[PDB]
């Protein structure tokens, strides 16, 4: 059961917003 | 939230396709479909906000193209025939998105799957809210996409890629007459906004408003699939059957429909695009009755009542009676999905056939399946008293109640579609559940016998019924199919009713047929249908387990055995599409890459002159020798011929003349 | 340049694609062949110049009401 | 060049290097081996166009005959 | 059941780490982040449009007219 | 005509139900209690019994 | 049963049967996400949504409590 | 979790049961012969598989349909299929 | 040759016979009466006869065929048919730098 990050993606996505 | 109804479902499938490795399957679910089942509640009440209070919204957000006269922005208005189309795209949506969690709870790409019905729900948003006619062609443009995108969803199968190349390339098809009849209203307006378009429309060029009305029925026809650019839709069942309920059945078939109620304004005002709208529904109801009859996949036969019923929408707008097509549209989106969905069901209980020689006995194996799959049957077969039967059977009414030739002829060509359509109804009725057993044991085989002796945990699967996910939109959407359109008859018919006053669905005085519908008709005309319907269905009934072999009498006889074919193979459209057209056109670049781009172009061209200049060029090297007397007698050749050229006064044409003459002999070899 | 992945290369496939590529060396003008330059090269483009010349100016919508006519010429 | 026939009418069930294409590796191709692939435009075969332009046309004509 | 997502980004296997070839430096705090620092300078950069100078005059001559109730009746 | 002795004629005269087939023991199962002309439409109309008997109350 | 399939492929979308053990932490992250950006379309529609007929005070209209064209009027309406 | 050893065979001596031709029901076997051990013939044997085929929801070639000549060969025929239902 | 091709057109005419009668009553008599043929014709020796005779019945499978026959879902040309194929290749790339 491995976790997955939220990622670098998601913060350039989100604070690209 | 007249903004947030159109942005909600673009931000579910953005992160259930983007960051569904995130989400997960669940988290996708969960988030795909509670910003569907949000988006519905707003736009129920939207409804009551823009309908019942006749109260447009307008929405300009920042302009999209800005090109001296034209100047198209992103923007919204919700009219009473926006909010009235935007019920059933959204509660179906809803409920498939529901339907899905359990249906395809098997497949491995569950994220892909849910991020494209949550795309595909925010593009026939766009499509319906846009304030002009370039804003809906991208919500045109993208369901198109969409619908692609999930008729190939199982892309590792040939038969679902040629499935999706004909729906993308049939759809564009129409597109073009769509993007070209935008031009002439570009052209001739100098924008394309509804405002602009519907304001002038009256004071416009009769003829122009034929050439833009043709633009708009031809690309309606492919979208709506009309009996032209109709094939790519029963292939669109190729994909999952939650995509058939959703977008092949009651949403994006129904786009070319609201195109021409949007239209309604500018179309009025041409009788002669009303009199093929009124032609091309009436051949397209038949057309596609009479196939659906004969076809052996369940998908298919629903797919071919999905056209009848568009038909018999735009037979109603040839009318000029947009109330009712919208009527029918909202009817028929309510009880066809519950028809894909509870068919969906059945194919799920059986190892995944979709063949009816394979079915009968399931009463008693799928008997929430059977009731619903009944209920929506009668509303198709507009039973009356039922959701379907104060829609369609108003349409026959209309048709007749239009006192003239047409219209009484297409009560004609449409009261067979209603008698072949009550067929094909019993059929998958009665193969699917009263029948008798066509499938294999295990389909059938319960626990109650043991018939096993140490196996008697496993190997029974006698096709029970769904789960909770699977079932509840199957009662949800029985419910509608039973009462929606005795509560909302007086919205859209009525008689008198002000629903859409804010030049929504426009009618002229000149050839309204409302009053004469209501009072004209012989009451013999009004309950033919319904007599039609309970005597072709117990015959129907009756040549099948009462009677039951003069059906094998025709399917050998040497006249029925052909026009059996003739209607399975689809009045051999297809068969003659692909031979004479794609085919065609795949031979014409042969010959260009070929003959031409590989040949003649090269030939007569760089390779040539290549071939050619090089044996020249040989040919002149040979007169070098370095032989000294050789070249005095070149150079003597040469002197006494300046002298012929100067002293006698030649043409210079003869001097070129012999130049060129020089170059073709020395083309010449030896 | 770099070395790439390891292709199953079909003999067929790879002599159809030489063929293909070195096609333009053996066509000749033959008597069908004339016919088909001719069609598509100049009889299918003097169609389509010489309709769009006899319509040029013909047809404008701009503004045109009830009362006008799409023709102008 | 093999005879040009579309790669639909081969055996499904026979053993072919690739099962969905049904081509052998080495198998010989024509030059319209683009286009007689099975991702390619099927080819029905219930009846010939001479007799499909037919029954095309009785249709007509019983639409026709309703009308008058 | 459900799996836990799995694969390797850019190609780079769980034991090792992505390794820098020499042009990301310069793509992304160069090219991209040129990019973004004229965006937001696109955003103070003044109208020099000629519709947004034409609708000024435009609003004046239709302010001479029955159309457009003008703020000062002058 | 027709050296192979096949006639369409006496191929439809022969579609019915054989008297005897070497196969009504795996077969008959099909024509049975669970699937008989009966017991296959005793619900064809699933709700139909119980509304009539609520419709004539209501009338009463 | 579960088709095999490569666990070298990396896929945006999550893969073939791709449930992250932290599927519910972000699936609330995304939704408080979806949720704030959503409320911000929502201020901004409020402020832009154009009528050109006004609701009657009796009748239900949950667009009264936020679009300022309309809840100005009634507070302008209110004062005789 | 797909198909069994012991499901397969007592779904298959079902079958071949309903045949009125066959020596007896106490006469079939894993290892029983359609045309030495039990009584069948060329053309009932072909008529088998044709029942066989329709009982599993399969389709047999016409290239296999003639090395299938036992009931211990039906039963490891079927296993090797997995889109047997 | 001449035996396996017998057998083969044996199962295509029952197959041919349920997928236009789709009652399993009715077949049932089609194909009782479909082995009096084959049974009729059991005895032919000659080869010129039995090559003619093959021919013939071939063109009474093509002369009533049906417009689609029947077809298993997972079958080739089933609806379930190339649905959810695996990659062939399960091994991870080898390491190579593109
Ligand atoms: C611009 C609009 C774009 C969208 C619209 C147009 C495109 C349409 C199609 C888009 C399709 C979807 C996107 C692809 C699939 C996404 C999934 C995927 O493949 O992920 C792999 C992977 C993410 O997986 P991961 O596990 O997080 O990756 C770990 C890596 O080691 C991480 O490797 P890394 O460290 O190299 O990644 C960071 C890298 C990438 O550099 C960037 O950040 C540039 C990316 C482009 C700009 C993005 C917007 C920036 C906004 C700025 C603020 C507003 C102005 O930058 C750096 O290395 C340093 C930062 C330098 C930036 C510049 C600094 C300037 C300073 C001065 C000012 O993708 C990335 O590497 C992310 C960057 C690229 C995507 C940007 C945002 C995409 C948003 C998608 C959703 C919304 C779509 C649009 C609406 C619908
Ligand atoms: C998929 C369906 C498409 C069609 C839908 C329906 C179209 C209906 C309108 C068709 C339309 C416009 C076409 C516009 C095309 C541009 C826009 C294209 C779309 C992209 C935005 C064709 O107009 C053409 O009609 C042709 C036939 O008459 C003639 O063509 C030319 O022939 C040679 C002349 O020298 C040239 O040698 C040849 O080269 C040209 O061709 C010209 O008259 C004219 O150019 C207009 O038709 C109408 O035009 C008017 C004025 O003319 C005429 O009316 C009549 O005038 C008096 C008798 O004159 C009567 O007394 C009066 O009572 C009546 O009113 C009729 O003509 C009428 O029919
Ligand atoms: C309007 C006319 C438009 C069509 C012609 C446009 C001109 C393009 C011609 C290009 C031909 C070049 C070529 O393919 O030869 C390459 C070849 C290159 O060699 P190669 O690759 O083909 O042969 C391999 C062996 N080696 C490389 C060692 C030589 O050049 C030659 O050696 C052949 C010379 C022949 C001369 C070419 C005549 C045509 C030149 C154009 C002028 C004609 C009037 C203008
Ligand atoms: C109009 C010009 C059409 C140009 C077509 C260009 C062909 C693109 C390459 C063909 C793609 C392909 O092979 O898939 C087969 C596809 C699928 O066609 P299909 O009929 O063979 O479908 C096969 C699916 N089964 C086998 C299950 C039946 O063919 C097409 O793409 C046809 C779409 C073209 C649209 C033509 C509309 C007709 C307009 C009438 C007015
Ligand atoms: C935009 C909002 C929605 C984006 C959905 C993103 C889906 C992600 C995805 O498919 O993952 C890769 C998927 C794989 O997802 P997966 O989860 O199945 O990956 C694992 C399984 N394998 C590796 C076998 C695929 O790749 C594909 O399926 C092929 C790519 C084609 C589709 C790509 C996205 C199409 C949508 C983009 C917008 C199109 C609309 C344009 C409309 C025009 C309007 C006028
Ligand atoms: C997706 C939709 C994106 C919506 C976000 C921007 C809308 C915000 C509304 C706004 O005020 O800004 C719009 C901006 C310019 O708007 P504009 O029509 O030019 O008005 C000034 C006329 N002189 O126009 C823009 O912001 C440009 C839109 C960028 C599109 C790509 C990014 C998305
Ligand atoms: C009427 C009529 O004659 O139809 C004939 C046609 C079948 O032609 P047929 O002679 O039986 O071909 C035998 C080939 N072995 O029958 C057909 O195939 C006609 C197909 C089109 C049917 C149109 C709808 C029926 C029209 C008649 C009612
Ligand atoms: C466009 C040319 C198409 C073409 O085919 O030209 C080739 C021509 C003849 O060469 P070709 O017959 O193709 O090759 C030899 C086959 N045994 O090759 C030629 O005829 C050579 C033409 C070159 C003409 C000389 C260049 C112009 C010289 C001045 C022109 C005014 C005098
Ligand atoms: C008024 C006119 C004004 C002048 C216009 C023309 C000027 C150029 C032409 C005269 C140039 C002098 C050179 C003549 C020459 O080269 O002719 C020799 C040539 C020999 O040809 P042949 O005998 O076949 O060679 C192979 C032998 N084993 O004889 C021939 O075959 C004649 C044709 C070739 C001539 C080529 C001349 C050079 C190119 C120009
Ligand atoms: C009309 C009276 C129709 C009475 C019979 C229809 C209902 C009985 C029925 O169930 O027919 C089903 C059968 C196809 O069923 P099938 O898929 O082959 O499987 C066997 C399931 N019983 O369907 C058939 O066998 C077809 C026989 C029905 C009659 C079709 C031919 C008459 C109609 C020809 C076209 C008429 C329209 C002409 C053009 C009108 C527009 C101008
Ligand atoms: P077993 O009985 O398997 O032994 C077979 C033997 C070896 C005897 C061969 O059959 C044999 O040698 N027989 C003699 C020569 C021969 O090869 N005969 C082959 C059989 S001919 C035959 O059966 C003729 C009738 C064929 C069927 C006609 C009808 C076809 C179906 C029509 C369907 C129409 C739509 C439903």
């Amino acid at each position: 059961n491995v976790e997955e990050p939220l990622g670098a993606a998601f913060y350039i996505a989100v604070g690209g917003i | 939230m007249y903004l947030s109804i159109i942005i909600l479902p673009l931000l579910g499938s953005v992160v259930s396709g983007f960051f569904g490795r995130k989400v997960g399957v669940s988290g996708a679910q969960l988030i795909t479909c509670s910003s569907v089942i949000i988006t519905t509640i707003l736009s129920i009440i939207a409804f009551f906000e823009v309908g019942f209070n006749n109260i447009p919204v307008t929405i300009n957000i920042f302009r999209w193209i800005d090109s001296e006269w034209f100047i198209i922005n992103w923007g919204f208005q919700y009219d009473s025939l926006t909010v009235s189309m935007l019920i059933p795209v959204l509660i179906i949506s809803s409920l498939v998105h529901i339907y899905s969690i359990s249906y395809m709870s098997s497949d491995p790409h569950n994220q892909r799957f849910f991020s494209y019905l949550s795309l595909f729900t925010f593009m026939m948003i766009i499509l319906v809210t846009a304030n002009n006619y370039l804003l809906m062609f991208v919500g045109w443009e993208g369901v198109g996409v969409c619908s692609y995108l999930l008729v190939s969803f199982w892309f590792t199968r040939i038969a679902a890629n040629q499935s999706s190349i004909s729906a993308f390339l049939t759809n564009r098809v129409g597109d073009c007459f769509l993007t070209v009849g935008m031009f002439a209203i570009l052209w001739s307006l100098g924008n394309l906004d509804y405002a602009t378009v519907f304001s002038l429309a009256p004071y416009i060029n009769s003829n122009v408003v034929i050439i833009i009305g043709i633009c708009l029925l031809i690309g309606a026809m492919a979208k709506s699939s009309q009996v032209g650019l109709h094939v790519w839709l029963p292939m669109a069942m190729e994909g999952p059957t939650p995509v058939s309920a959703l977008i092949h059945a009651a949403t994006m078939v129904t786009a070319g429909v609201y195109l021409l109620m949007r239209s309604s304004p500018l179309i009025e005002y041409s009788s002669t695009v009303l009199l093929l709208c009124l032609w091309l529904g009436a051949i397209t109801t038949v057309f596609s009755s009479l196939i659906g009859l004969f076809q052996q996949d369940i998908k298919k036969v629903i797919a071919y009542s999905t056209m009848s019923q568009l038909g018999m929408m735009v037979l109603s707008i040839g009318l000029s009676s947009y109330n009712i097509a919208l009527f029918h549209l909202v009817n028929h989106a309510f009880y066809k999905a519950l028809l894909f969905l509870g068919a969906g069901s059945v194919i799920h209980a059986v190892a995944d056939n979709q063949d009816f020689r394979k079915f009968g006995g399931l009463i008693s194996y799928l008997p929430l399946t059977y009731s619903v799959m009944l209920i929506a049957s009668l509303s198709l077969v507009a039973f009356p008293f039922m959701t379907g039967f104060y829609s369609k059977d108003f349409i026959l009414e209309s048709a007749y109640g239009q006192f003239s030739f047409s219209g009484v002829a297409v009560y004609i060509i449409a009261t067979i579609g209603a008698i072949f359509t009550t067929l094909y109804s019993v059929k998958v009725l009665y193969l699917t559940f009263l029948s008798n057993p066509n499938g294999p044991r295990t389909y059938y085989r319960l626990a109650i016998d043991n018939f096993f002796s140490a196996q008697a945990i496993k190997s029974y699967k006698p096709a029970h019924e769904g789960d909770f996910f699977l079932t509840l939109p199957l009662v949800i959407l029985a419910l509608f199919s039973i009462f929606f359109g005795f509560i909302t008859k007086d919205i859209f018919i009525g008689l008198g009713s002000n629903f859409f006053v804010d030049n929504s669905l426009f009618i002229h005085p000149i050839h309204e047929i409302m009053i004469d519908t209501e009072f004209a008709v012989p009451v013999l005309f009004k309950l033919l249908p319904f007599i039609f319907t309970i005597s072709f269905s117990v015959i129907a009934l009756t040549l099948s387990e009462l009677l039951s072999e003069l059906v094998i009498y025709f399917k050998f006889s040497r006249f029925g055995y052909n026009i059996f074919g003739f209607f399975n193979q689809r009045f051999l459209i297809e068969f003659f599409y692909n031979k004479y057209i794609t085919n065609l056109i795949l031979n014409l670049g042969g010959q260009i890459t070929k003959i031409l781009d590989k040949g003649s172009i090269e030939l007569f061209g760089p390779y040539g002159l290549e071939r050619g200049l090089v044996k020249l060029s040989k040919n002149i090297s040979s007169l070098s020798t370095s032989h000294v007397t050789t070249y005095a007698l070149y150079i003597l050749v040469g002197f006494i011929l300046y002298l012929i050229y100067n002293n006698l006064l030649l043409d210079y044409s003869y001097l070129l003349l012999i130049i060129i003459l020089l170059l073709l002999l020395m083309m010449i070899g030896e | 340049g770099l070395q790439h992945y390891k292709i199953a290369m079909d003999p067929a496939l790879v002599r159809l694609g030489s063929m293909i590529s070195n096609r333009y060396k053996y066509f000749r003008w033959t008597k069908r062949t004339a016919l088909v330059s001719f069609m598509y090269v100049v009889v299918v483009p003097s169609t389509i110049g010489y309709l769009a010349y006899k319509t040029d100016g013909l047809w404008d919508l701009r503004a045109k009401r009830r009362g006008d006519l799409i023709s102008e010429r | 060049n093999p005879p040009r026939i579309k790669r639909q009418f081969r055996d499904p069930h026979a053993d072919w290097w690739d099962k969905q294409e049904r081509r052998n590796f080495g198998e010989p191709v024509h030059e319209d081996h683009d286009i007689l692939g099975m991702f390619s435009p099927y080819e029905y075969t219930w009846i010939t166009p001479g007799k499909g332009l037919f029954q095309i046309g009785l249709f007509i004509a019983s639409f026709l005959g309703l009308c008058y | 059941q459900y799996d836990p997502p799995t694969g390797w980004l850019w190609g780079v296997r769980p034991g090792e780490k992505y390794q820098n070839e020499g042009w990301e430096g310069p793509f992304f705090y160069g090219f991209w982040g040129s990019l973004i620092v004229f965006a937001i300078a696109y955003a103070y950069k003044p109208d020099t449009s000629i519709q947004t100078w034409a609708l000024e005059e435009a609003r004046r001559r239709l302010e001479a007219e029955g159309i457009l109730e003008d703020p000062n009746p002058t | 005509p027709n050296i192979t002795g096949f006639d369409m004629r006496e191929f439809l005269r022969h579609t019915k139900t054989p008297t005897y087939d070497p196969w009504e023991r795996h077969e008959a199962w099909r024509y049975t209690g669970r699937f008989s002309r009966f017991n296959r439409f005793k619900g064809a109309l699933p709700g139909f019994g119980i509304a009539t008997v609520a419709f004539t109350a209501y009338c009463v | 049963p579960k088709i095999p399939y490569p666990k070298h492929v990396w896929s945006p979308a999550g893969g073939w049967y791709a449930q992250p053990a932290n599927w519910k932490q972000n699936t609330a992250i995304f939704g408080l996400v979806i949720f704030g950006i959503t409320a911000m379309v929502w201020k901004y529609s409020a402020e832009h949504e154009v009528r050109h007929k006004m609701p009657e005070p009796d009748r239900f209209y949950p667009s009264r409590y936020w679009v300022k064209q309309i809840k100005d009027y009634e507070r302008a309406q209110k004062e005789k | 979790e797909g198909l069994q050893k012991v499901e397969v065979y007592e779904r298959i001596k079902s079958l071949l049961a309903g045949f009125d031709k066959v020596n007896d029901p106490n006469n079939i076997t894993e290892t029983a012969h359609f045309a030495n051990d039990l009584g069948l013939d060329s053309l009932d044997t072909v008529e088998v598989v044709m029942a066989i085929e329709e009982e599993f929801s399969i389709e047999i070639p016409d290239k296999d349909a003639d090395q299938i000549h036992s009931v211990d060969k039906a039963i490891e025929y079927i296993l090797r299929q997995p889109d047997a239902h | 040759s001449n035996r396996q091709a017998a057998l083969s057109l044996y199962r295509r005419a029952l197959k041919l016979a349920l997928d236009w009668t789709v009652h399993r009553n009715l077949w049932r008599g089609q194909a009782l009466y479909i082995r009096s043929l084959f049974e009729k014709n059991r005895n032919v020796t000659d080869p010129r006869l039995q090559r003619a005779l093959l021919k013939e019945t071939e063109k009474l499978l093509e002369k009533w065929k049906h417009p689609d026959p029947y077809c298993p879902p997972t079958a080739p040309g089933g609806s379930k048919y190339e649905r959810n194929l695996p990659v062939p290749n399960l091994e991870p790339p080898p390491p190579l730098k593109f």
